[PDB]
């Protein structure tokens, strides 16, 4: 039996995201009242305020954490086109100030040109990166030099999707036989356009994200898209977002030795279709293990998805809020 | 730079078979031995100077590689040519310029390694051999083109070489050396008596070079397969692979070292000094040396090969020395 | 084993006790790297350098280095003079830190 | 108070010698490098000889910053005189500094592929694409100040690329060349005939 627990998050309007901190002690809120919220869990089991701020001049679409290995670092993207990065200065502030004060802003990337849809801190083995992505259908893709100096960030790479981007994943795949990559969703509401999510993949040799694939199959919006965390399978797994929930696994073909800088093809497939929510799909986050599929849609529900053996994917659970 | 420019302007194109132009205004004789010598002093500068190689072959407005490779592709004297190749072996000492040179060679097709199936006629270094070199009975270009190869593999050895114009690796190279260069040597008049030694030495030095650094791996007995233009072709074995397999069986080049031994030793026991006697010695070493690197590798070479699923058979060196002589009619290669 | 919460300098010495008895040198690095940018974070310098140290972090401890030079310019004195004499070997990790180690056997001499 | 140029000309030379000599002149070159103050020697095992005296080279760029290009106009020019690709890095900071007197380099040398991605990088700057790459404060508006258009090195380029009349290459490259010329001089005729109307709303204020 899940426990559901309302946090009375004192937003003044429509939460957009939650993100967890790398230890699930901690988790951070942003709303379209251009705030952004940390909450800590107590001994009790208790969530806490212990720091809001207005951050944006616009809604704010999506918070993430950095990897503690970089100290306490958060991000945030917004509807006035920038993302910001703050950083907790853990200090003795002498015991009045409790209420507001240990979240510095360090800087604000301000070369998007609409509104930054999302943004992820890349995995901890490339470094301190940050992408952003934004509705004028550009990946932008930074990278802090110094984590002792937050306030510098060079833009490393710019990704042209030439579609609205809505959402992004990189893949977590620490295996050096895997060229990073990065996924794109679109929210583009066109029918004429198939293919609303794409498969970037950093090619060494041109030192630039190509476009390694693109998921023909998915022509519905896409709201959110998340990787598998992959602890050591020799394939990829990608859930989307949209009008369903999609299992899409990708295997790497063999690069034959003719192609001297070809983009990785993939044999892809997908393993799951979920139209349980009857709705759209607006979120969907994997288990830290890669094997449990969470998705959230208009239903008001939170469904729980896991293959069995076969790899045959079912629904293991259905979350309510009363 | 004068005469790339000039030469290459005179280039007939394809499309006109009717009316008699008048005489090609050759590089005259003088211009001639001005840039032999020219060419022959910047050979010897950088021959023994690393820093002056360096900053000659990198001087962004002469492009001597360029142009030099561009002359080759002129209709010039073969004597020209076989310098500017001297000038490039030359410029393949350094490692950092043979790996450019290597690129370079197979983007200007100077040996034909890639066959497209309609063109009877082959351009390149293999019908001024056949055609211009065996008319004037002298081998200057092919001594010089071998000395290049010869080079080039001893600085650096690039086993993506062809890659995406034809199956990688180093095969077209090898096949002329053998089969165009050291098989039919024999056949060929010679207007010096010892310039047919000259002509031996020169490829037999290559063979040895290739096969001294060369150690078997078990990648080499494993058919590998790239994708070239939508169809898969098996990449190319590597020169040693294929030297070691011609002299562990009975072969048309195992039967020439041999016979070459027999015709160095004939000559010796006359206790006379002739025309090109060290380079004959020279060339017998070099088979010796071949024979000898062949039975060091033999063991590890058929022990991997009966572990791979190649239905390949190679007999013992020392088996294959216990062969018929074709010319004493007897088994007299060891005595 | 890096989702693991380190409060304490006790449990993350265990943790890496655990990871060095399987090998896992990653891991290893990763956890030193988290305690010393927290202790970096908490302003405790030496602890900083002893973790750094440890996940064998070149740029790291060039940094750390560098705050023990700052803070010397400011202060006029090391806050962690124990640690900096018995670096042996480690202050061979980095340049800044050798100069630092250096320094220091200045001032004791 | 000598000029620095003698300098940097042979630092120039011996990144050369460097890039073209063997395992022996990289040895070498860690004596000499040693000898030179570079403030942050992280010998980490990945940097070759090569890339340490580049450093150095960027280091004194930055260091002795001269009132006029010479000295990366000396750098340049010595590279370009012993055939050596230019660096990204360095092209992208003259770029910025003087990209007529680059253009000029790269003709000097016979460069004409160079010389004319150049141009049409240049010519997408001033039309609006990538101004900031060329140091370009405001792209070609009705009120932007006149950026020099280095017209006679861009026609020489044109003759050159048009002397080979048996390079399709040169040709296909000439044809692009001409093809953003054709929208450079619209978009200037544009923007001319919009500050001819700028200028000719009458003064009710």
């Amino acid at each position: 039996m899940f426990v559901a627990r309302s946090i009375a998050a004192d937003h003044k309007d429509l939460i957009h995201d939650v993100s967890f901190d790398f230890h699930g002690r901690r988790m951070a809120t942003c709303s379209s009242d251009q705030s952004v919220k940390v909450w800590d869990k107590s001994e009790n089991g208790n969530w806490h305020c212990t720091a809001s701020w207005k951050t944006h001049s616009g809604s704010v679409w999506r918070v993430t954490w950095a990897h503690p290995e970089f100290g306490q670092v958060l991000a945030s993207c917004s509807f006035d086109r920038t993302a910001a990065v703050w950083e907790e200065i853990v200090g003795e502030s002498n015991d009045k100030l409790r209420g507001q004060s240990h979240w510095v802003k360090r800087t604000t990337l301000v070369d998007s040109r609409t509104s930054v849809t999302d943004v992820k801190f890349a995995p901890k083995h490339m470094g301190l990166m940050l992408a952003t992505c934004s509705a004028d259908g550009v990946v932008r893709i930074y990278e802090a030099p110094d984590v002792m100096n937050l306030s510098q960030w060079s833009l490393q790479h710019e990704i042209s999707c030439k579609l609205s981007c809505s959402c992004i994943s990189w893949n977590p795949s620490s295996s050096r036989a895997h060229s990073p990559m990065i996924a794109v969703g679109s929210d583009d509401s066109s029918p004429n356009i198939m293919g609303k999510v794409q498969i970037y993949e950093y090619n060494e040799n041109t030192r630039k994200y190509a476009k390694a694939e693109t998921l023909m199959s998915v022509s519905d919006p896409v709201h959110d898209i998340a990787f598998a965390p992959n602890l050591g399978r020799s394939f990829h797994i990608l859930a989307v977002a949209t009008k369903d929930v999609r299992i899409f696994t990708m295997k790497p073909l063999r690069k034959e030795l003719s192609s001297s800088g070809g983009v990785t093809k993939f044999e892809i497939h997908t393993v799951a279709q979920f139209d349980n929510h009857n709705s759209q799909v607006w979120r969907v986050s994997w288990n830290i293990t890669g094997t449990v599929l969470a998705s959230s849609g208009d239903d008001g529900t939170v469904r729980l998805w896991k293959a069995n053996y076969m790899d045959n994917w079912k629904c293991i659970g259905v979350l309510k809020g009363d | 730079m004068l005469y790339h420019e000039h030469l290459r302007r005179d280039l007939p194109n394809t499309d006109n078979i009717h009316q008699r132009h008048p005489p090609l205004r050759g590089i005259t004789q003088r211009e001639l031995d001005g840039l032999i010598a020219c060419l022959q002093l910047t050979c010897t500068i950088i021959d023994w100077s690393e820093s002056a190689r360096l900053a000659l072959c990198e001087h962004a407005q002469w492009m001597p590689v360029v142009v030099i490779l561009g002359l080759l592709q002129c209709s010039i004297p073969p004597l020209l040519k076989a310098e500017l190749l001297k000038t490039l072996a030359a410029f393949g000492k350094s490692p950092e310029i043979a790996a450019s040179l290597w690129q370079s060679l197979e983007y200007t097709q100077i040996l034909q390694t890639v066959r497209a199936t309609g063109l009877r006629q082959g351009v390149g270094i293999e019908v001024e051999l056949n055609e211009i070199e065996s008319r004037c009975e002298e081998y200057p270009l092919t001594r010089a083109f071998c000395q290049l190869i010869s080079t080039l593999v001893e600085s650096s050895f690039p086993t993506n070489l062809g890659a995406g114009l034809r199956a990688p690796g180093f095969e077209p190279y090898l096949q002329f050396l053998r089969d165009t260069v050291f098989l039919r040597y024999r056949t060929r008049a010679y207007r010096r008596a010892a310039e047919k030694w000259e002509v031996a030495e020169a490829v037999l030095d290559v063979f040895y070079k290739l096969l001294k650094d060369y150690e078997p791996q078990p990648e080499d007995f494993v058919d590998q397969y790239v994708e070239l233009q939508g169809e898969e072709r098996v990449a190319f074995k590597p020169p040693g692979f294929s030297l070691m397999h011609h002299l562990l069986n009975e072969s048309p080049m195992l039967e020439l070292c041999l016979s070459l031994m027999e015709e160095g030793v004939t000559q010796l026991d006359t206790y006379a000094p002739f025309p090109g006697k060290k380079h004959l010695e020279k060339a017998v070493a070099y088979c010796f040396m071949l024979l000898n690197l062949t039975l060091q590798k033999e063991n590890r070479f058929m022990d991997l090969l009966r572990e791979s699923h190649l239905s390949m058979i190679v007999t013992p060196l020392e088996q294959l020395l216990q062969g018929i002589n074709p010319r004493s009619k007897k088994a007299d290669n060891v005595v | 084993m890096e989702r693991i919460p380190l409060s304490t300098e006790k449990k993350a010495l265990k943790a890496l006790r655990i990871c060095e008895q399987r090998q896992m040198t990653e891991q290893v690095r990763s956890i030193c790297k988290t305690m010393a940018m927290q202790s970096l974070c908490n302003r405790r310098l030496g602890s900083a350098l002893s973790w750094s140290i440890r996940a064998k972090d070149a740029a790291f401890a060039t940094l750390i280095s560098d705050r023990f030079l700052k803070e010397y310019c400011e202060r006029g004195n090391f806050t962690d003079l124990d640690l900096i004499d018995n670096l042996g070997s480690a202050m061979l990790l980095s340049d800044r830190l050798t100069f630092l180690g250096k320094y220091r056997e200045f001032h004791r001499m | 108070k000598l000029a620095l140029t003698s300098v940097f000309e042979g630092l120039a030379c011996k990144c050369i010698r460097l890039q073209q000599g063997g395992e022996a002149a990289q040895a070498e070159a860690w004596e000499w490098l040693a000898a030179n103050q570079l403030a942050t020697v992280i010998t980490t095992k990945e940097s070759s000889a090569t890339d340490e005296a580049w450093r150095l080279m960027i280091s004194y760029l930055d260091k002795y910053e001269a009132k006029n290009t010479l000295y990366h106009h000396c750098i340049i020019n010595k590279l370009l005189s012993h055939g050596v690709p230019l660096p990204n890095w360095l092209i992208n900071r003259y770029k910025a500094m003087d990209a007529a007197e680059l253009l000029r380099l790269y003709l000097k040398y016979d460069l004409l592929e160079e010389a004319a991605e150049l141009v049409l990088e240049y010519v997408d700057a001033l039309l609006g694409k990538g101004h900031q790459y060329f140091g370009i404060q405001a792209p070609l508006s009705a009120t932007s100040q006149l950026v020099w258009f280095p017209y006679s090195a861009i026609d020489h380029l044109r003759q050159a690329l048009g002397e080979n009349e048996s390079n399709q290459h040169n040709q296909a490259i000439l044809s692009k060349l001409q093809r953003k010329m054709d929208e450079y001089f619209q978009k200037l005729k544009k923007a001319t005939d919009d500050y001819k109307k700028l200028v000719q709303k009458p003064l009710r204020a």
